[PDB]
């Protein structure tokens, strides 16, 4: 998993020396910014259900054919599953600020992407809005540093799904 | 071989290097004698300066010699 | 490799001399706009898809023919290279950006790149079209942002301008 | 050693046990201190799933401590099929190549290189492949940028013991499976004081990489056929470190870098340093 | 094969009929611990149906307990042990139970015939 | 691999939940001795080359006969690759003691190592032996440090410990 | 030449991805330390010749023996180079500090080191001397984070020379 | 490699023999359904992608755990291993059903796969489970298919069958 | 067998010297603890039924899959297995602690168990996941008794941490 700190010590491993300082400033940038990042982490994880069901909903009104019978957003099972897989997304979102790197993101989400949607016709499109509609909404409730970081993550998906 | 940008991902100073070839240094892998290359008798390649003696060493003791020697860029 | 302050260090050993006070507040400043640096390149970052999406979109709608058959984009092997080249370019221009130095993309991804083009037929005014059409979009979002503290980029902005062109220039 | 019924008279899976012997678990029936026979310094075991429990408590309780247990139904399986591997097949680049051509190569080319083991879209590297189709690139070379990709070294490197990564490297570049203490050796003081970069190097630059598949071939395995300055036990190694066609390197499983060869069958071979 | 026979057998006479050669067969082999090859015998039908049927429950426990080991039972609470195993478990598990035993492994563990010790 | 951090997230992610409050004060707590941890670090790679120096000579001045004809460090050969040992031992280590986590060590550094050892015919305990004698010194230094603000390092001493000693226990 | 900066460029371009959050965390941490850095690197800089004067002094009563005649430390030539070889190791640890990596010592100093001594005969040891005596007058002209980071390269060098 | 012919000729070697009339007529015959037997891997080819979509669905309706946190087939990236790895011994078991031999089937493939999965902790039984969701669906496009002339495949069906089947026992 | 004086004596034995005054002061100190030390292990082995009981309630709670059809705890058979083994794992624990010392646990307990559960496909995460579950109820009684003289047991009761986690991990 790629997280500063890891990546520090793989790269003094690889070449085969100790960490000197280099490496150090590195790490030290990572945990002055942790506490803008957990302060981000916290009020994602507060206010979760209420970005979720936003963005579903947006999801719907943005593709509105997607509700009618013989479609994907038809019938409760999809839109649980609909509900579900934005959880994730968030869930992991809150991971990778804590973390400090993409790492979480990269694996569980990101690697795969393309296939697993591809077989299963899912709309890349979609998870986007949901996100967009939750960067929205996140851009109120945090600001400054902490929004920065918040911003960040969510975009590298976007540009990861798209 | 032209290089279409630095072809090495560590960096360093880059060399192009022109080199007759020898059969063995790009055997194609067929029955009987083995063959060099028709088109290409001169392989030409970007080599970083502390690959360089490594490369120039190998090439030598097998039978091409350098035509000739250019900075990569 | 090298950087702004890298740069400045191997100018200093060849004089044989210590980093000249003077030298040093070009380097002292530097890092106090940091900040402005990183969010610039965090804008790339950030939007990069779109970027190259966009100004595709513009390059195609200007050279019809790219797309049209016995033209440089078609088929679609050909397309997916030109789009996949775009963002090359367009990394590495990140890259300096942060450096703080031009280096780094001449040297990995600009040296050679011109004759590749000419020996594949790749028409290089065209290319250059698309780096500049990437260039204008980029600024856009660089110099637009949300959620950012109010204040000057120019300095950087133009800065990341001279790095797009001699991208355009040495392909062109 | 081969276990000859899969299941027991009642409907039970046979597991083999092995354990290091101790004297009060075996004993001959001689005066003086009792000693368990050395041939059976490791002795393997095979008990219905029942008797395991009260099987292995017992051989715990003695100094016994047990080496492995397996399931017998993947143990007495045959030694794996070295059908594709007799003759490997054989990758050649030619200059000029043709779209599909180059595809082939690089398709080739990630097989060995990374051996079975998957590798995503976004794994995949875009660069190093373009440079090959518009010339520039030897496949040698860009086997060298593959072993140099973090891709490899996350996989191989990072995760099993350098002694682990040795052989790895072996078969991915060469064919071959390692001979001699002396090669594991000299690997891991050159990643010492050179890095990891350098020994990367030393494998594609050795003059056996060159004398077969030397450049613009892709490596194919050389192991599983006789070889020169190859000792006999190294065919044995090449099966241990080759499970099957499926069978991958991987990280990703159980413990997932461990050693395929064991240290004292590299002894045996070859010994002085 | 001609030891273990009598030990566990009553010393009876063991017919080639009798004698069972699958058992006989892997130890040749290998891949059968001589405990276990002894398992496989008592284990027969011919020992159950012969040496078990006719016997009480009391009886043949006294006699594996010298088949398979020497001594006689020391106490009367060690035959009622076995006994309530009777129904407790299997049969399989209980004569089982005595290979399994400790001083049954103790003395004559692995790779020896039983003896009479006793 | 794995760190502190990343744990604590996979744990999370199996039960499929957002981290416990609880568990950011883990973390967040964990931050707040950072500097600590690494000033740790930093005395380690500060004196490594002596650390291991140190310990061998006290190696080998106990255990004479390694040094002797027919012994497991003689000739110089061999010497060398026990000291080379150290250092990596040592090496990873470090490394553990940054991230927070035993993990690393003991899968590039400790895993199979005992085989090998037993292979080689090196003895398993000098080695492990060799181990602690550099633990000790080691943490000489991590605890008695020289311009650094002086406070209570003991967590991170002990955490120093314990990877020294499954290192220890592992080649044992 | 390796710096923080250099080096997170350098593994995204192995990746072949963009500058992620991951990498800039790193920077930033570079950034916020310099400031320190510079501030000791200024410090050395105006000391220099003392501090050199101080070392090569040292180090001739460390081992007398070097300025009898028929050795190195005699004559003239020897002691302008020994002065010379010092004055050079304090220019780089400067450099470094400045550009916040241990770079510009690993390919000045550092790489070739061994050779050039064993072909000219100087010993490490004599260095090490001057570096120690040096690390601890620096020991007074500076205080806290911009000694601390003194410290750190002076060291790495010893390191390096050992 | 082997496949129906090859196989027959290697057992007559052995003998020593000429290939008996008996065995020439299994061949004969064998020729004489080719069409039959290319049409069948014909539909396979033509559905492929279906096959395995349709499978999977039903596999994960079923086994709802495999697909949550904690799961095999979760996260993502494990999910696409699954489906990949469903189409590779899809694809070996058509290449079987042409040559008209398991082996093909059992050497490239199955060989070393349990093992594998094993180490893996991947689920044996879930696996085989899937492999026969394919078969049943491949079943139903080679037994229904359109524009063909109307004959009997059972022979074949049966044959494609039991390849599947070797599959999933050899796997479980 | 091992335990923490025994221990000492063989460490002492190696160097060929009588114990140090040092070392006996950490007996004599280990020794004063007893009491506390004993009561402790009462605590577990009072409350052992309960302290499984409960931790299975949740393990089952949370991983809904290992008692449906097809999952590992079913059917009855393998269920008894695993709250036997969670038992057994627990009792070795309980020795550790009233020895002073992992060995005893590591030796008899864990030694081969990843690998028996590697080999049935029993899924070693689950598995040490039950053994946390445990710790925690285990702690919550040892650490807030009735009729017990009031003081501080933290010491003991990391001591207990750490033999858990031992147990977690070479399981998993
Ligand atoms: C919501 C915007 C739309 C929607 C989505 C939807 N998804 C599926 C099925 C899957 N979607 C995913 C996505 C993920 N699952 C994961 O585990 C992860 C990583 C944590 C992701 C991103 C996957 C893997 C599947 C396939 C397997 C599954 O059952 O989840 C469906 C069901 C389609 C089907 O069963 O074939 C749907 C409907 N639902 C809507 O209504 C929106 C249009
Ligand atoms: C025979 C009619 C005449 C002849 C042939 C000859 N050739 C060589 C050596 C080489 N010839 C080739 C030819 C090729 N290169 C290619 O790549 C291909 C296929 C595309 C061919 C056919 C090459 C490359 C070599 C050099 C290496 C080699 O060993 O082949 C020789 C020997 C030269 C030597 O000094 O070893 C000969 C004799 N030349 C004559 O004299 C005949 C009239
Ligand atoms: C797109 C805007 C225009 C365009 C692109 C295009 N490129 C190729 C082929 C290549 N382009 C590259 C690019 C690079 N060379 C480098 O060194 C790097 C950085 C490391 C890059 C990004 C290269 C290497 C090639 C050749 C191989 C390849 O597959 O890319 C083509 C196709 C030419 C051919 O016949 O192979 C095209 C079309 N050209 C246009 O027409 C657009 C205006
Ligand atoms: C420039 C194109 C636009 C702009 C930039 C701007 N940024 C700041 C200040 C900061 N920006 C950052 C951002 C980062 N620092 C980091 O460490 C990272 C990587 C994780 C990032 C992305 C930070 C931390 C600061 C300091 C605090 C703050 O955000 O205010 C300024 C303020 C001046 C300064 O130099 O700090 C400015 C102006 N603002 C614009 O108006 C442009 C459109
Ligand atoms: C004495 C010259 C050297 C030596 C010997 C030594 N051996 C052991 C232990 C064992 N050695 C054997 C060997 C045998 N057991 C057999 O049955 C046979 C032949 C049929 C042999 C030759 C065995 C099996 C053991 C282990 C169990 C046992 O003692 O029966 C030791 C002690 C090891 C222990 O911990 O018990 C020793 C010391 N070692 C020396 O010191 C000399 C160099
Ligand atoms: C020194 C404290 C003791 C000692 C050590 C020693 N080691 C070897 C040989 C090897 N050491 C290793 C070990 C490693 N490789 C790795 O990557 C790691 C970290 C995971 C280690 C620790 C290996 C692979 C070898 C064998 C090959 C080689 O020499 O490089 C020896 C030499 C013995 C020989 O003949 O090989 C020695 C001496 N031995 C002592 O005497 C000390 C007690
Ligand atoms: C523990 C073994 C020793 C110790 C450490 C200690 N450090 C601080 C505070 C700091 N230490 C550092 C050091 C670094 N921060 C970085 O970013 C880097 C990498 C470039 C290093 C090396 C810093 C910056 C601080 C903050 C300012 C300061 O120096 O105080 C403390 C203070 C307490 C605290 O940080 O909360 C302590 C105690 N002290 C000991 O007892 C040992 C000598
Ligand atoms: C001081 C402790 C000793 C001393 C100095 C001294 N140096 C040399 C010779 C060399 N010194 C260096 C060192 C450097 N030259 C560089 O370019 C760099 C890197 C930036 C360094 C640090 C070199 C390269 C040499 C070798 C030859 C040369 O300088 O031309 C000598 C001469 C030794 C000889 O045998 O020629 C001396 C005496 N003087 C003393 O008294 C100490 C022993
Ligand atoms: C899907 C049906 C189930 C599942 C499978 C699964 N497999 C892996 C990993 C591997 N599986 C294989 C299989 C093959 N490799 C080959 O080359 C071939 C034949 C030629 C096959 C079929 C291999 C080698 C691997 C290792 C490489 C890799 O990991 O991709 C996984 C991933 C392991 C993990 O835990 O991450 C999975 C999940 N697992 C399920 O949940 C399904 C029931
Ligand atoms: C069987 C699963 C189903 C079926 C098949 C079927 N096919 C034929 C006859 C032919 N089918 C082909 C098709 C091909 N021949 C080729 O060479 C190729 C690849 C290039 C194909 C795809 C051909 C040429 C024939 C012969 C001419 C014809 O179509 O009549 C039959 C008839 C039996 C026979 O030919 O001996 C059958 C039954 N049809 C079904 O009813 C099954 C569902
Ligand atoms: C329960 C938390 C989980 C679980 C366990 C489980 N275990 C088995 C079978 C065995 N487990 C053991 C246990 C031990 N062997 C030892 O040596 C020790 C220490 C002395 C222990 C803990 C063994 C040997 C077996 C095999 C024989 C036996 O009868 O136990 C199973 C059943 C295996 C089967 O295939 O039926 C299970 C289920 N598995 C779960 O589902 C839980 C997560
Ligand atoms: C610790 C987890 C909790 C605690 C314990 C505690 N116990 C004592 C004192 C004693 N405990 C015992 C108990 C035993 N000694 C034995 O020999 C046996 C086996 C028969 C037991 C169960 C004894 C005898 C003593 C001494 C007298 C007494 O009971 O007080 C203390 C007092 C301090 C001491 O070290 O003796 C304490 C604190 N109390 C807590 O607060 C913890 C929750």
């Amino acid at each position: 998993m790629k997280t500063v700190i890891t990546e520090v010590i793989a790269s003094a491993d690889s070449q085969g020396r100790f960490l000197n300082n280099t490496e150090l400033q590195a790490a030290n940038g990572r945990f002055q910014r942790a506490t803008a990042s957990m302060e981000a982490a916290r009020a994602l994880t507060s206010n979760a259900d209420s970005l979720v069901k936003g963005a579903v909903q947006e999801v719907y009104n943005k593709f509105p054919y997607l509700t009618q019978p013989g479609q994907m957003g038809y019938g409760d099972t999809n839109q649980a599953k609909c509900a579900r897989d934005i959880s994730h997304y968030l869930r992991f979102i809150t991971y990778s600020l804590v973390a400090g790197g993409t790492g979480p993101l990269d694996d569980y989400i990101v690697a795969g992407l393309r296939e697993v949607n591809r077989t299963f016709n899912l709309s890349p499109s979609w998870y986007i809005e949901a996100l967009k509609h939750i960067k929205g909404k996140v851009g109120s409730q945090l600001s400054g540093q902490p929004l920065t970081e918040a911003n960040a993550y969510i975009d590298y998906c976007i540009n990861a799904l798209s | 071989s032209v290089l279409t940008g630095d072809n090495q991902q560590r960096g360093s100073k880059l060399f192009k290097i022109t080199i007759a070839l020898s059969p063995t240094l790009a055997h194609h892998p067929w029955p009987g004698l083995d063959t060099h290359e028709p088109s290409q008798s001169s392989y030409s390649t970007i080599v970083s300066l502390e690959r360089l003696l490594p490369e120039m060493t190998r090439i030598k003791r097998n039978g091409g010699r350098i035509l000739e020697i250019t900075e990569g860029e | 490799m090298q950087d702004a302050f890298t740069k400045a260090i191997v100018a200093a050993d060849l004089r044989g001399s210590f980093l000249s006070e003077q030298e040093l507040n070009q380097l002292t400043n530097l890092v106090k706009e940091s900040n402005k640096r990183l969010d610039a390149v965090n804008a790339i970052t950030g939007n990069a898809a779109e970027i190259i999406s966009d100004a595709a979109h513009k390059l195609f709608a200007e050279q019809t023919d790219l797309i049209r058959p016995g033209g440089n984009a078609y088929p679609n092997r050909r397309m997916a290279a030109c789009l996949r080249d775009m963002e090359i370019i367009l990394r590495y221009v990140s890259y300096a950006l942060l450096a703080g130095d031009a280096s780094v993309l001449e040297d990995r991804c600009l040296n050679g790149l011109k004759e590749t083009y000419v020996a594949l037929g790749t028409p290089t005014r065209s290319v250059a079209r698309a780096v500049q059409l990437m260039k204008e979009t980029a600024i856009g979002y660089v110099n637009s942002p949300s959620g950012v503290t109010r204040g000057d980029c120019s300095a950087l902005v133009n800065e990341a301008a001279t790095y797009f062109d001699k991208a355009a220039a040495s392909i062109a | 050693m081969n276990v000859l019924t899969t299941s027991s008279q009642r409907g039970g899976k046979l597991f083999k046990v092995t354990m290091t012997l101790s004297p009060a678990l075996s004993h001959h029936p001689w005066p003086s201190l009792d000693t368990y026979e050395p041939s059976q310094n490791s002795y393997s075991v095979v008990v219905p799933l029942d008797r395991l429990l009260a099987e292995m408590t017992y051989i715990k309780n003695k100094g016994g401590r047990v080496l492995d247990i397996s399931p017998a139904d993947l143990e007495a399986l045959g030694p794996p099929d070295i059908s594709s591997v007799a003759i490997p097949l054989k990758v050649e680049l030619w200059a000029k190549a043709d779209v599909s051509d180059v595809q082939a190569a690089i398709v080739a080319a990630y097989k060995q290189i990374f051996g079975n083991t998957y590798v995503l879209e976004s794994e995949r590297l875009t660069s190093a492949e373009s440079l090959l189709r518009n010339g520039s690139i030897s496949v040698r070379e860009f086997v060298r940028l593959l072993a140099k990709s973090e891709l490899y070294k996350e996989r191989f490197f990072f995760c099993t013991s350098n002694n682990r990564f040795t052989e790895l490297n072996f078969k991915h570049f060469l064919g071959r499976a390692p001979y001699n203490q002396s090669e594991i050796a000299a690997h891991l003081d050159r990643y010492q004081t050179f890095g990891y970069d350098a020994e990367i190097d030393s494998y594609i630059d050795s003059d056996e990489y060159i004398q077969a598949f030397g450049e613009n071939v892709v490596p194919y395995y050389r192991g599983f056929k006789s070889q020169s300055g190859q000792t006999v036990e190294s065919f044995n190694r090449m099966f241990k470190l080759y499970r099957g066609d499926a069978g991958s390197d991987t990280n990703l499983n159980l413990q997932g870098q461990k050693r395929r060869v064991d240290p004292k069958n590299l002894l045996r071979s070859g010994r002085g340093i | 094969i001609r030891a273990a026979y009598k030990q566990l057998f009553g010393n009876t006479y063991i017919l080639e009929s009798e004698r069972v050669i699958q058992a006989e067969s892997l130890l040749r082999n290998g891949s059968i611990s001589v405990r276990e090859f002894i398992r496989i015998l008592a284990k027969s039908d011919l020992y159950k149906e012969r040496f078990f049927r006719c016997t009480s429950n009391n009886r043949f426990i006294e006699l594996n307990l010298k088949h398979l080991l020497g001594r006689a039972p020391y106490n009367q609470g060690e035959i009622a042990e076995h006994l309530d195993r009777y129904c407790q478990s299997g049969y399989d598990a209980e004569i089982d139970s005595y290979i399994d035993s400790d001083e049954y492994r103790r003395v004559f563990g692995e790779n020896t015939v039983p003896y009479f010790r006793g």
